[PDB]
């Protein structure tokens, strides 16, 4: 109502806009690495996939950090539509609210940087040790794919002494291949999300910039009405 | 265990690299920070 | 007695050291009011102010029926600018609760000439000053001083005196000041009496920068700030614990309630700090999540119904169970079921704890440990 | 009205539209009467000139007067001296606001600024009181999250809060109601909804029975049965 | 217009625009030392407009069936309808046609905001 | 005060509590005398009245009248003419903030909002200016990271900023002091510290010499020579 | 000062500060009961400050070519320039030097906001030696003022921005200096040169003050001819820029 209130509101909004601009920029910088990673990993994946092409549980991957738009929403929804091991806290919570008894294993802290075969292999090892995953009649990997520079789509991918070592290795291969594509997708959706956020902040600033000027004119007029009536 | 076998063999092929060649990427490949916890009951967090 | 008698001076007073027990958790435990104090109940329209003053009036029933004249507190209510039907309803409430026998109502209603609206507070003060000067205790509630200011403005402008800020006269501060600090706590030399003032103020648009609020906030010893965003959230009474303050503080507080209000205030300050991140509770750190949990449970704990004041024997166990973490396991919606079902338990199976908290006034260790035991013996079944 | 109250003893209802004009007409004349003007430009006598009229509009042991007063708010400024003084003279106050009208939600009542002395369990019942408290809590939770929704979006919100926002958008829209006198310029025929039906409907909405019906089913309908009927009609489209 | 009205004939009156009549009345008043109210306007601006626009009336066959139709125009600073004079004329009048600049620049001309626009007599005049 | 200066030949200090009310009373007396009110309602003579009061508070050959003035800021608005005019004359500020007692350190003086004109190398010396600047840098670095410490935790911080926050907490606590007058209510014995024993004691903390020690050893200790002893006595318990 | 202006001499006038003059005039007029205006100020406060300030002038040869230079001071509450008297003076003057508290309590001294400060006249008057070397300092600082928000993130930043973040830090640490130590142009141009040409990048940001104080002594002790020429000529020849590059690099290497 008063000037000290509109100005503080405007300052808070400008702070939100700056905080979102820096986030957009850092998400733009962190992308090149993720895209290099996605391309290299998919180039590896093509080789191992070619064999199945010629011949013949769920892991759900998201990061723990939010403010990435619909990355976790669409994937939790796709997993429920298909209906579990959760990589990341946010898919963990989405699944835990709906079906708390189904979660068997959770991994967190991975997404802070581009994935690597160390994390994937160690996850595969704890998986085959605690769950003995290789015994399950079926295994499926749920992850997000960056179909474009401004959108993504969720996706499910199967996992079907050469056979033992081959499956045990392709498990780590596909977990890495999914983690990479999910990391790229979340960075892109954290660059478009903060773009929309900053533009909405701009629209809010353009509204409060009218509210402020109105309050300014009103304050001056009324202070001067008081002074004049005192001086009459 | 075979994937972790490849992981330890990779570490063997990796630490044996000249100390000038171990670019930041090579160190990064060796610093997995992940933690795991089996599950709604679950025990304390365990490092990988 | 004359209306504009002079307030007592420096020398005859004694420091505020005894409580005006409101029976409201959010006040006695966070913004204590003492006998001899001046506490401004400030807030926007329809926010809960008269409810606070009236619960304070109604809670004195447990002492005023008593024979110990040192504990009983008589009441005076000054309705300035109110319509007569509101006073009719207030007298109905006080009659139902049997509070009239210790209450005087002074009514300069809206239809009353502006001089009488300007003058009523001074005459009500002079009525209370009799109890003060005869060794008795009084609580004078002004509802409300903004309307006395409006009446004084009408008088001044029609007398062709020059206006100041916001069209008010220059000497409105001198109007309210020589009203409020007639409240005093007198020393044994002068009869040990007390007069306690609870002036109400109505803030338009929440703006404390207005002239009369800016003045009265400067005259009073503390403020209970009532805010509507808290009202609609079910925090009733809607006391903003962060804006509200007391300058008398611990001295005015019941000792047992002090021993826990310290920690209560610290934890609610931590909550006020983290609260901006309240909604996204999941992704925060462990300590921030814990602080959010405990602060939200305590804020819910401080709510209570209208015309249902509590004894301090009933406040201490509850603030203890809140501070010392027991309530963290209880879902935020069940806290209302808790404070109801716990006291009923304490009264039934652990009466001596309440009896000693009341009689002795201080939480002894032999008793604090048994209170811990008796709270564990409940949260387990709950 | 006072003769009907006192001399005939009958029951009376008094409609005054608009009572702000009384104070405005006093303001217009105050300057020519030779008085120093008060605040934003009103007369000194506003609070007492108003009271002398307003305190006559009251029920007495001799008779009852039920008073409905329209109070204009200039420049949408509820803080203007006249409304700010009138608020103290009324037992019930419904504040119509422009925002709720731009949203299309006629009769445009601000569900929160509107208040009544009778909204206590001793009178309306505990069910009714709790339903009103839950409605207010939902709407205030919705209004506290508006900045987040504007900038960030609804994705960030928690699971309870997404539900509370959906339910708030349903509730605020269900408080809309068409009026039989407004049909000429709104087209929608009128609906009268009983108190018990209203409480039961908002209870059923709060209790989650109708999370499966879209927001549009609640707009400008009457009771919950009409929400279901319109849901079926929209589905058939 | 009231001549056409009072002699059985139909008239329409456009005021372009009342905001400037209000400004002129503010001038005339403040120069007469008339104390300023809200937005520095005199207290009797509502009376300036109400006794102008109430003359727009449709008469009975007892008088001769004339009518005077008033289309007052108002300029809004920054697009705000919450101002004093706009709100006053909205209180006097039987409707408003709000023309919004965002739509005008978009190429929606006439820029009728069908939402804020309303004719409280409505369908009664509309052609069947 | 001036008599004890000029006729007792000694340095005195004058407490004025509260200086806001000098200007408030000046505004009352001006309005009553019929002088046109200025800005938000103060007297035109505001600056000159404050001057004719303050400019007697000065050093002369016979002595100095020092003044410690409590300043009531209405509505927390440092831009209100009363505090704005007062600030022009005073050159040292001491902000007692609730935001520091809420976390339980007394005197409760804000180390960052509190400031002084005399914090200049030509007055206090470079050794003192360096220490003060690095204190106001560590505390400000901590006050920058609090959002990060809350939403994230202290593990995410770099090992540099983790050390900065540790030393900032230690400094925040070491600025606390038990008063020689609090001996009755707090029981704590009370002590006073010289400027050397303080500057050097903080230099030793910033230089990281006592980084081995826990934060509690700093809480109510007048100087590091006693922080060591408190650490020992706590570890022995 | 007008005596000096009119007698062919050069005068500088520092008004500290004109806000209090406006307050004095408000008091003076309100006690005289003259009708007030905005902010309780009289109508013609603009005609007070203009009538004061624009007596400053540079005169033609017909009048002795004297001058009078005005540095008015205005105390802005909360840094708001929307106020009445600040607006008026900002409109009267040929520029502004904006000092910001946000930079002051972060240890920058003088706390000149390069983004808001502007001289609409002096760029023609500036010393050529300084112009040649500092032309790009505006751009480097304008880029640093953007990147400053992204700085705290770390390695994530591109090299084309890391270079900016490296330069602007040294530049801001260069432009700060202790009070009552005003430096000669001959000592200023070499430092801005070392900075704009990135020679300081090999020095820890904490030691720039040690660098400057040392550098001055070297040029003064081993390259005085160049300082002498800089101030005798005021402009850098093709050859003086080369000798300055040589001295700067030979120092930075052995610093
Ligand atoms: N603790 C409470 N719990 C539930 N309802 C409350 C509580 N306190 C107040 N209310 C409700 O708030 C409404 C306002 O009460 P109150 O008379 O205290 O307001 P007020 O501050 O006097 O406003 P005004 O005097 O301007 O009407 C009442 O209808 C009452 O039922
Ligand atoms: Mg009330």
């Amino acid at each position: 109502a008063t000037l000290k209130e509109v100005e503080m509101r405007l300052k808070s909004i400008k702070n939100i806009e700056k905080i979102t601009k820096t986030m957009k920029i850092v998400a733009s910088t962190r992308l090149s690495k993720a895209e290099k990673a996605k391309i290299s990993a998919k180039k590896m994946d093509e080789a191992e996939q070619l064999f199945y092409k010629n011949a013949e549980l769920i892991v759900a991957i998201t990061s723990d950090k939010g403010l990435c738009g619909s990355i976790h929403s669409q994937l939790a929804k796709a997993v429920r539509r298909h209906l579990i091991v959760t990589i990341g806290d946010k898919i963990k919570m989405q699944l835990l609210r709906t079906h708390p008894n189904n979660i068997k294993l959770s991994i967190n802290g991975i997404g802070k940087d581009a994935p690597t075969f160390q994390e994937s292999a160690l996850i595969a090892d704890k998986l085959l040790s605690v769950m003995k995953a290789g015994t399950y009649p079926k295994i499926s990997i749920f992850y997000n794919d960056p179909v474009s520079s401004l959108s993504f789509e969720p996706s499910e991918k199967p996992i079907f002494n050469v056979p033992r070592d081959l499956f045990e290795y392709t498990l780590a291969n596909q977990m890495l291949t999914a983690m990479a594509q999910g990391y790229a997708a979340e960075i892109s959706a954290r660059r478009n999300a903060m773009d929309n956020a900053s533009k909405n902040a701009g629209d809010m600033i353009n509204r409060y910039s009218i509210l402020y000027n109105r309050t300014r004119q009103a304050v001056i007029t009324n202070e001067l009405v008081d002074i004049i009536t005192g001086a009459s | 265990s075979y994937a972790a076998y490849l992981n330890v063999a990779a570490q063997a092929i990796r630490s044996s690299l000249k100390t000038e060649l171990q670019t930041a990427s090579v160190l990064n490949r060796s610093q997995t920070d992940a933690f795991y916890t089996q599950y709604a009951s679950e025990p304390t967090p365990i490092t990988k | 007695s004359r209306a504009q008698v002079k307030a007592p001076g420096i020398l005859p007073r004694r420091s505020v050291h005894e409580p005006v027990q409101t029976g409201l958790k959010a006040v006695d435990a966070l913004v204590p009011i003492g006998r001899g104090q001046r506490e401004l109940i400030i807030g926007d329209r329809q926010t809960g102010k008269t409810a606070v003053a009236l619960d304070t009036i109604l809670n004195q029933k447990r002492w005023n029926n008593g024979s110990d004249e040192s504990k009983k507190l008589y009441c005076v209510y000054v309705a300035v600018g109110q319509k007569r039907s509101t006073v009719a309803q207030l007298v109905q409430t006080l009659e139902q609760h049997d509070a009239m026998k210790y209450s005087i109502i002074v009514a300069a209603t809206a239809s009353e000439a502006a001089p009488l609206q300007y003058l009523a507070p001074f005459t009500a003060a002079s009525i209370g000053e009799w109890f003060r000067d005869n060794g008795k205790h009084a609580l004078i509630v002004y509802d409300d001083l903004s309307k006395q200011a409006v009446a004084y403005r009408q008088l001044s402008l029609l007398l062709r005196r020059p206006p100041g800020r916001e069209a008010y006269p220059g000497d409105v501060f001198y109007l309210h000041s020589r009203l409020l600090e007639r409240a005093a706590k007198l020393s044994e030399k002068e009869g040990s009496g007390s007069l306690t003032a609870l002036p109400v103020i109505e803030t338009q648009g929440g703006d404390v920068s207005a002239y009369i609020p800016t003045n009265v906030i400067s005259i009073t010893d503390g403020q209970i700030f009532l805010e509507a965003e808290l009202f609609y959230k079910g925090i009733r009474p809607a006391i903003n614990v962060g804006l509200s303050v007391s300058r008398v503080g611990s001295a005015a507080q019941v000792k047992a309630l002090k021993q826990v209000a310290g920690s209560l205030k610290l934890f609610l300050a931590q909550y006020r700090e983290v609260a901006a991140f309240a909604q996204f509770g999941s992704d925060l750190d462990a300590s921030t999540k814990q602080t959010l949990v405990r602060g939200e449970r305590l804020t819910q704990l401080l709510k209570q119904n209208q015309y249902s004041p509590l004894a301090t024997e009933e406040q201490v166990p509850l603030i203890y169970a809140g501070v010392n973490g027991h309530l963290d396991g209880i879902e935020l919606s069940r806290i209302g079921e808790f404070e109801s079902s716990f006291l009923s338990y304490l009264k039934s199976n652990h009466n001596e704890l309440l009896t000693e908290i009341r009689e002795k006034g201080e939480l002894s260790k032999e008793l604090l440990a048994s209170l811990k035991s008796a709270t564990e013996s409940f949260v387990a079944t709950f | 009205a006072e003769y009907f109250r006192d001399e005939e003893g009958q029951d009376v209802l008094l409609f005054i539209d608009n009572i702000f004009r009384f104070t405005q007409a006093g303001s217009e004349v105050s300057a020519l009467l030779g008085r120093i003007p008060s605040a934003v430009g009103y007369q000194p006598t506003l609070a007492t000139d108003m009271g002398l009229l307003q305190e006559r509009i009251t029920t007495t042991k001799k008779g009852s007067v039920t008073s409905v007063q329209a109070v204009y708010v200039p420049a949408d400024d509820l803080t203007d001296p006249a409304p700010a003084t009138t608020f103290a003279h009324l037992d019930a106050t419904t504040v119509l606001s422009r925002g709720i009208s731009e949203l299309g939600i006629y009769p445009a009542v601000d569900p929160l600024d509107s208040k009544s002395r009778l909204l206590d369990a001793a009178v309306v019942g505990q069910e009714h009181y709790d339903v009103a408290s839950k409605v207010q809590e939902t709407l205030q939770t919705y209004k506290s999250l508006q900045d987040i929704i504007a900038i960030l979006g609804m994705d960030e919100l928690s699971e309870q809060d997404k539900l509370t926002v959906e339910r708030a958008r349903k509730i605020q829209r269900f408080l809309s109601q068409p009026f039989a006198v407004a049909e000429v310029f709104t087209g929608i025929p009128g609906k009268l909804v009983r108190l018990k039906d209203t409480v039961a409907s908002f209870k059923a909405v709060l209790e989650g029975k109708y999370d499966n019906i879209p927001e549009h089913a609640f707009y400008m309908v009457g009771g919950i049965e009409d929400v279901v009927a319109k849901a079926e009609k929209l589905a058939a489209e």
